[PDB]
């Protein structure tokens, strides 16, 4: 299988 | 000299690099023991067990939900009718161990349930990984 | 040719190489605003929200606690008088951080606490720590 | 004064 | 005729001596006889041959071998040190016996770690799981 | 709620180390091997043995009695009477820091006499059995 | 209450 | 070897 | 010819020898070489010579000329005894100087007299007199 | 003006009394408890002659003794035996100079005097020597 | 403020 | 006896 990384972020940052 | 001070002598932070990862897989192994998941995702009929608190950090949608305090005690939750139950599989997958996993022929699936979920940056990697091939 | 095929030609897998610790401080943001925290932890004098998912993850003493089946649906847990609110403070952070802050004057607390709690990586860590010291 | 762990930091919960 | 008293060469094992040689060590301890060291724990003190010292400290072990550090006779403690743990681990050292009451579980087990008696701190693991 | 307590009804528990006296024995024994605190010296017959005189009272009267006079507890350097034999010694000695008395033909009377001249009755009636 | 530990007590002082 | 175990006490107990 | 040198008896008299004396004895004591005692004030540790101690104070020359008291490495004070009096008592025995600030004299001068320094106290007296 | 406050010091600056015969007395409680074997913890050989001593004295005093006692090896020796050109009462001389500020000279042993005080690294002793 | 005393300033050992 | 006062320092000085 074809791995891929991705380094950004990866979900919403919830607020403080 | 008579006499010695065995004293402590470092105000330090230790860094654990990896603790993220590992609570990550705790939350998935408790998820995949049935131990203290909390809803039901029902997605075409297909039953999928889950952490509130791991959704509402990956989704916008269930971020939405949850912190309404209304609905945040709902165990049963059914997704529009549109949504594709091997796209949310495949999201849900992602949320408790980072990886998406994509067949040749499903990318387009786990784009719209990504979507339909509110998850903007897997949409982002989505479109660039379609764009490696169309 | 008058046609063209214009197909998504990939069985490839994605790996978010920073989606985990993006997971744990969300995790971290909704214990600040109190969302979905279940259980309260009494520390003699104090009292300390958590999730109990999170508190397992990272506690062998509370993942005994909420495994045990009469004691799951706890919502107020009562720790043993001994235990300093302050090493359980650096600790509770510690699991939804990864950040251990060890000042002098309680890496003694700290470590007996992370005893109790069953954290023996921590312990271990601590271990190194006062050796070299 | 911040010192960085790298080892497993907490018990792996068994499958 | 030739009277030999064997040739079994042989050994005579005293299953309870090690036991006794403690017994009567703590004895010299309570009658202050010989104890060459004193133990400061919060202001506490405590006196203590470091010979048993060594032989069940790994702290102790690494003071006392310090060529430098030849004469000492008064150690302090940390100031985070608990006064009551360290008594217990020292009656430990010279009992074989462990006495935990509920108030001091912590004390001790943290303390046997500082001192480095990492058997004494996996029997203390041990105890409070069950 | 529920309050965890280690011990709930302010119990009384006490563990036993069944091996601790035998493990505290090897490593006093180590130390007088590398001559770590020995504190004494015994001269038998122009030969010397190092040893902790914690241990030599612990196990000989003759020793309880000359270490419990202050004016010769701090003597460093003990020659025995010429009479006793080196190797019957050597032998009480290990015994001392071992538990065990190494008997071959050639040197038991030899044990046997430095233990009375050490009062080690209790060893000296184990020797008289073994005849 | 009494237990009986019978595991190594200390640690050995190497030869 | 002839090894022999011996039980009773091995040495006088200094009296508290 | 016979060349033999002086003939009487002379002495040459090292009239700063003594005090030379006393300030490499102060030196030693703070680079705590020799030192072989700790005096405890209410938890507080000093440390300190003995032939020093007996030199300056009728005390501690009853304490360390007892045929027991041979091996004594730690001596407490009574609790009464004040932790600062009694440093500058000690500082006065190895350099001749005697620190009075308001706030303390009368420590000071108590001190002396348990540590039976009475020409100190003598001269105490004479100086609250002033 | 019905009150009074009473300060033993009120100037609450710095008072300091300066014994100035005090070093001379530590001196001889010191000789005096080495003539009475009181405390003393070394013992100098000088041609099977013994002498004993304080070896906070001996350092205080000697460059050779504080040479020996500064190293941690060598720092709880209790037996000092000098090299046997040494000569025995000159040491003595020396020794007593140390617990008394007075050297005493002798027809016949001023050179003893000399050469040990070279030897035990006694330069200003050495100094005062040559002058006479 | 300094000030000089000139007396005996501790006990004398006796020979 | 000829006593003669010698008023230098008359031993080494041990350092800080």
């Amino acid at each position: 299988i074809t791995t891929i990384k991705e380094m950004g972020r990866s979900i919403h940052e919830i607020p403080r | 000299g008579p006499s010695s001070d065995l004293y402590l002598r470092p105000d330090s932070q230790i860094q654990f690099t990896r603790h993220a990862s590992d609570v990550l897989l705790n939350l998935n192994r408790l998820r995949s023991r049935d131990i203290l998941t909390d809803v039901v995702i029902v997605v075409s009929r297909e039953q999928f067990r889950a952490h509130k608190t791991v959704l509402m950090a990956c989704s916008g949608l269930f971020y939405s939900i949850f912190t309404d305090q209304l609905k945040r005690n709902l165990s049963v939750i059914n997704l529009d009718p549109e949504i594709n139950p091997e796209g949310f599989n495949i999201l849900l997958d992602f949320m408790y161990t980072s990886r998406l996993n994509l067949r040749e022929g499903n990318i387009m699936a786990v784009m719209a349930t990504a979507m339909y979920l509110q998850m903007e940056h897997v949409v982002d990697t989505c479109r660039k990984f379609i764009k490696a091939s169309e």
